[PDB]
């Protein structure tokens, strides 16, 4: 459960992504695919080579979804319903993979935004990503 | 754990630059901040009541330095992590009863701290190499459960 | 995230607990302490002997809180604020222990209410107890 | 993979009354219902789209019977769970890449099913003995991850 401080920490730190949305999201996926090869089995139809255009464009959709979640942090089940239908109903992604991608998003933020990634902000971003992960893996309609 | 010779060189290069006075205390500190229940294992460390207090706590910094030294020892013995960590595993499992999921959390917090310190030098391939190390260490620390 | 069917299932099954709340609460605590003895260290000053009046009284506190949570299934962070204060801020309970007690509550319910403990209701009760556990282990002020 | 003599006697006595044709399908079905991502591992099994479809699926019942046979094999060799499950560990870990948390989940689902069938007979002592069994099975199935 996000505190009022959690929400303002996430808004400040994620707001620094800006035009780097596709870059950072792509990098987070690339980190995930290289570090945890089993995650690749959800993307068999993808070109997953490095610098793949498909991975980069997908990285942008991931980032933009997170931006939308930051903006709807108080009604994420409502705002993320389409993504829950995809990841929970249709893809049946094992929740462990959401922990792996969440970790890789934190690593990417730490590597690019060292001034933002303080210990309290690290804790809020972790809870935020856990909350997004819970919505996308629950069948609630 | 099996690092390729390319991965081993990249891991070793980056680890040689690690600030051994700070990196371990930052990883342990972040563990206690991001996963507050882990503070229950450190009652005698004094003030853990706020993030600034945790990170600045000299007992946290000193103990984090020991943690980092355990990872350095694992790095120097990738071919026998179970033997290198048998004593510590007895301590962490049979005595402290640390849930093994927390071993993995700390290893990944360490990864975040390396990312934080080295920025773009902590590439995805460098991270993948380090993910093999921390998983190896976490597994070895959990052995006396297995 | 709880679906409407989840809320319907939880309310109907927990409704059947009724006057047995303290009894089932105490049983679930004793199953936890015996099955997972490490959980006893959160209660260093308790009488945890079998049938102890203290565990009886505590099980009643647990069960009543769950009844309260069922009544506020759409308002659980507000409703459970004081319990989050206790379990997350002060006691700092490791979330693995909430999984253990949640499992022992399901075991207790299945042992006592077989007709009600259908696969669908089992699934809904699991999500509900996961939701409760999330609230109680998060610091959201 | 280490119960007391009394815990072994308790698990053995209860397991003699277990319906070997039903409990496995019930446990596998509830796994697929309560933890719905697990359905992804069973694409070929047909209709898994509703609880009733899962629990009535003949391929689910049939496979659950094989699962429960493997649990019976473990219960007949309680001091050598690692060897009893070694081949299944290769299958589930090396080949299928099932995350070990799912082993623990199925273990606890089985405990719920035992509780469901036996009611008051599934006393807290009997449960505690069975928690050690299913933890040992999950650990053994995960041995190729260790
Ligand atoms: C923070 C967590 C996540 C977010 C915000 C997220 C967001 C998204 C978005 C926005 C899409 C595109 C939907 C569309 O526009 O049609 C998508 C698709 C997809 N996601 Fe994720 N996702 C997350 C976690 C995961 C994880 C952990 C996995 C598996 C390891 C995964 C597997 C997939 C797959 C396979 C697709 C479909 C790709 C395709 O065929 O087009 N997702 N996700
Ligand atoms: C996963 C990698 C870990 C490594 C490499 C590691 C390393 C170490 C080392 C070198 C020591 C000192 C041993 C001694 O002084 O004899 C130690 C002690 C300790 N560790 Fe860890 N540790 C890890 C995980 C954890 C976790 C996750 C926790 C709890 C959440 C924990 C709790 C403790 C405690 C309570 C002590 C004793 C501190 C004291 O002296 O009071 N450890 N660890
Ligand atoms: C469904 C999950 C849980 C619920 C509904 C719950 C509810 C409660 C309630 C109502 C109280 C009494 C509060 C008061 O007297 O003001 C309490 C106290 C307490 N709980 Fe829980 N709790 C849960 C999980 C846990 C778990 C898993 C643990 C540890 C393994 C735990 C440890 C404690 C402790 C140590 C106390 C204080 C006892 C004392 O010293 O008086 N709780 N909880
Ligand atoms: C934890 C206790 C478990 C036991 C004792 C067990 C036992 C078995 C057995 C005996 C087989 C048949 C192997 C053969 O005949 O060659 C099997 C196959 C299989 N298991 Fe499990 N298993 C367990 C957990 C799991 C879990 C948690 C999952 C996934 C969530 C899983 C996924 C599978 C799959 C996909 C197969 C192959 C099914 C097919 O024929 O397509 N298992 N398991
Ligand atoms: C702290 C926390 C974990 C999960 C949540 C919920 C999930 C459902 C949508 C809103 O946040 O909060
Ligand atoms: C499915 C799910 C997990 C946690 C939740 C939230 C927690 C906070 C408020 C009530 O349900 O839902």
């Amino acid at each position: 459960v996000l505190s009022p401080a959690d929400k303002t920490n996430v808004k400040a730190a994620w707001g620094k992504v800006g035009a780097h949305a596709g870059e950072y999201g792509a990098e987070a996926l690339e980190r995930m695919f290289l570090s945890f090869p089993t995650t690749k089995t959800y993307f068999p139809h993808f070109d997953l080579s490095h610098g793949s255009a498909q991975v980069k464009g997908h990285g942008k959709k991931v980032a933009d979804a997170l931006t939308n979640a930051v903006a709807h942090v108080d009604d994420m089940p409502n705002a993320l319903s389409a993504l829950s239908d995809l990841h929970a109903h249709k893809l049946r992604v094992d929740p462990v993979n959401f922990k792996l991608l969440s970790h890789c998003l934190l690593v990417t933020l730490a590597a690019h935004l060292p001034a933002e990634f303080t210990p309290a902000v690290h804790a809020s971003l972790d809870k935020f990503l856990a909350s997004v992960s819970t919505v996308l893996t629950s069948k609630y309609r | 754990v099996h690092l390729t010779p390319e991965e081993k060189s990249a891991v070793t290069a980056l680890w040689g630059k690690v600030n051994v006075d700070e990196v371990g205390g930052e990883a342990l500190g972040r563990l206690l901040v991001v996963y507050p229940w882990t503070q229950r294992f450190f009652e005698s460390f004094g003030d853990l009541s706020t993030p600034d207090a945790v990170m600045g706590n000299p007992k946290v910094k000193a103990h984090g330095k020991k943690v980092l030294g355990a990872f350095s020892d694992g790095l120097a013995h990738l071919d026998n992590l179970k033997g290198t960590f048998a004593t510590l595993s007895e301590l962490h499992c049979d005595k402290l009863h640390v849930d093994p999921e927390n071993f993995r959390l700390l290893g990944n917090v360490l990864v975040c701290v390396l990312a934080h310190h080295f920025g773009k030098e902590f590439t995805p391939p460098v991270q993948a190499a380090y993910q093999k190390v921390v998983a190896g260490v976490a597994n070895a620390l959990a052995h006396k459960y297995h």
